[PDB]
């Protein structure tokens, strides 16, 4: 299924803490459509959390 | 069969089924009946010897 | 094909080519559609302007244009030819509505009262107009059938199909034969060439179906 | 009443055509994307 | 050192034809659409 | 790194997109992001100086 | 292929109905001595009258050749022969009008 | 050699997803291109 991979990505990976969803999120859930894709970089977590960082900011810019 | 047997028909083009099928739209293609002098010509030149 | 795709049709926009004045710039292949729903246009805005003066029929914009198309095929030539504004006192001359009425309202009656000349099509009511099996008339009778039984084997139809192609290949002149076999042809026969080749071919393929074998005896 | 099938067999409307391939056209740029993704992301993971 | 740099090379010279195919299907199905809608010059 | 590089190795960086692999791979060695741009010879001037 | 086959019924009551087009799409507004009618003479026999320009708002060869007369189309066309040349074949009995006939 | 196998399994997955993003849009697009002309009732 695709349930038990997204809870690996959001709860280990990302490390979101449990106040944010996907429902508080739209970016963070088209993002995940993206992040499940690769199995791979599950040890450099950093990188993901830069990433979906950036990625807010971009989402937010009035421009 | 019309003309072998000397009997009129009426031959028509069905267009569509309207009004849920109320009515049938069939334009005038082709009539039969002593009336066309075709029909009475093709009646007479038949050889039946 | 305009009853079938008439919703791609619908959609089409004449405002800028109607509205404009001087003549614009326009494709060489977007003329069907364009034409199409101009005539369509034309027939709706000719319907609208004589409703000024038992069953109410409700009619949508694609049935009735089909119709009044089929009634009468000038309509399509008419428009293309002459321009709207020359046609408009045209449509509005030739709108016989009564007679509108008795083709919509036309039953009962076959052959219509009416020539061929001035109207091209009519409407029939199926719940009014009994079926029969014109057949029993012509093939499926008793004497055509008993004379078609004769045949090599009980699963062969009957023949009596068949015996009127014959009759009527041999007896009536070519030329009547030939000018239908281009006008009404079927669709297993459009490759074949006329009445008498027909038979040919179903006579070689009866000649097929039966073979023969020698056996000696002691 | 009927007994011979009716309606058998004319041509459908154009727009559900037209929305589906702009589906595919849709998916085929994601597959596309995907794909130039997976490849660089390998390259930069595996082939250094 | 050897295999990972000709794999590089192999790899990304398959991905661009990956590109030009799926462009041209791109371009196949836009044709189709253009035709269907509204038909075209030609 | 121990060789000079081509121009494959170069690849561009463009922000926006997530572009992970090489938030991944920023300790690597070989590949070297640029951005989609380059110095003009008087602002290379200016910046020497 | 033949679908079905019906019959005029003997019984008739007068229809009377009143068709109503139903104005689901209006058309756009009309914007700019009668003219002359024009004559409803011409019916087309082919496919490449609709690939002709449009009509500007405001050859009698190609109306020869493509459109048709009613006139010459609502007559019988089936036309018989006589005996001015040599006594004629089975086939030439009954010959189509040369004016209605159309390849 | 953990690296290499790993490299391994995911070019396998890059030929199975593509193979099988290939069938589904073949089959949408058979399935949603045979309606045109109405062969199902």
């Amino acid at each position: 299924k695709r349930d038990e991979k997204h809870r690996h990505v959001v709860n280990v990976v990302l490390e979101l803490p449990t106040e944010i969803s996907e429902a508080t999120h739209p970016v963070l859930a088209t993002m995940l459509s993206k992040y499940t894709r690769m199995s791979s970089l599950f040890n450099d977590k950093c990188a993901f959390k830069l990433d979906l960082l950036r990625m807010v900011a971009v989402s937010r810019t009035r421009r | 069969g019309s003309w072998l047997f000397g009997i009129p028909v009426c031959l028509g083009v069905h267009v569509a089924d309207l009004l849920k099928g109320q009515r049938i739209l069939v334009a005038r293609h082709l009539e039969y009946t002593s009336r066309d002098r075709d029909f009475l010509r093709i009646q007479r030149s038949r050889d039946l010897n | 094909t305009l009853r079938t795709f008439w919703p791609q049709i619908s959609q089409y926009d004449l405002r800028p080519y109607l509205t404009q004045h001087q003549s614009h710039t326009h494709p060489a292949e977007t003329h069907t559609l364009h034409n199409l729903k101009l005539f369509c246009y034309l027939v709706s805005t000719a319907w609208h302007q004589r409703i000024d003066t038992g069953t109410v029929l409700r009619l949508s914009l694609q049935e009735f244009c089909v119709l009044i198309a089929a009634l009468y095929p000038e309509y399509i030539y008419t428009v293309l030819k002459y321009p709207v504004q020359m046609s408009l006192p045209s449509l509005t001359a030739h709108l016989h509505q009564d007679v509108i009425h008795a083709v919509v309202n036309n039953t009962h009656k076959m052959p219509p009262d009416h020539l061929p000349e001035q109207v091209k099509a009519f409407c029939i009511t199926p719940t009014q107009w009994p079926a029969m099996q014109l057949n029993k008339l012509f093939w499926e009778n008793k004497l055509v059938q008993q004379l078609c039984q004769v045949g090599p084997q009980k699963s062969t139809p009957p023949l009596g199909k068949l015996w009127l192609y014959a009759m009527a290949t041999l007896v009536f002149p070519q030329d009547m034969l030939q000018c239908l076999w281009l006008e009404l042809k079927p669709q297993y026969a459009e490759t074949y060439a006329s009445v008498s080749e027909l038979v040919q071919t179903l006579f070689q393929i009866f000649t097929q179906q039966c073979e023969m074998v020698t056996e000696g005896y002691t | 009443s009927f007994a011979s099938p009716p309606i058998t067999v004319l041509t459908q409307n154009v727009l559900s055509a037209l929305e589906i391939l702009r589906l595919v056209r849709l998916d085929l740029r994601q597959l596309a994307q995907s794909v130039q993704d997976t490849i660089q992301h390998m390259r930069f993971l595996y082939l250094l | 050192r050897v295999r990972k740099r000709y794999l590089r090379q192999e790899l990304r010279d398959l991905g661009h034809r990956v590109q030009t195919y799926c462009e041209d299907l791109e371009g196949r199905v836009s044709e189709a659409e253009a035709l269907l809608n509204q038909q075209c010059e030609l | 790194d121990r060789q000079p590089l081509n121009p494959a190795n170069i690849e561009a960086r463009h922000h926006g997109v997530s572009d992970v692999p090489r938030l991944g791979a920023m300790d690597a060695d070989e590949p070297l992001f640029v951005d989609d741009y380059r110095a003009t010879d008087d602002e290379w001037t200016l910046q020497k100086v | 292929t033949v679908v079905r086959v019906l019959r005029p019924p003997s019984t008739f009551e007068q229809d009377h109905s009143r068709l109503v087009l139903d104005e689901a799409f209006p058309t756009f507004p009309l914007y700019d001595a009668p003219t002359p009618p024009v004559p409803f003479n011409r019916v087309p026999v082919n496919i490449q009258f609709l690939r002709e320009n449009p009509p500007p708002i405001a050859d009698t060869s190609r109306t020869a050749d493509s459109a048709l007369v009613s006139t010459a189309f609502g007559g019988s066309v089936f036309q018989e022969n006589r005996l001015g040349e040599t006594p004629l074949c089975r086939d030439e009995l009954v010959a189509v009008a040369p004016g209605a006939a159309s390849t």
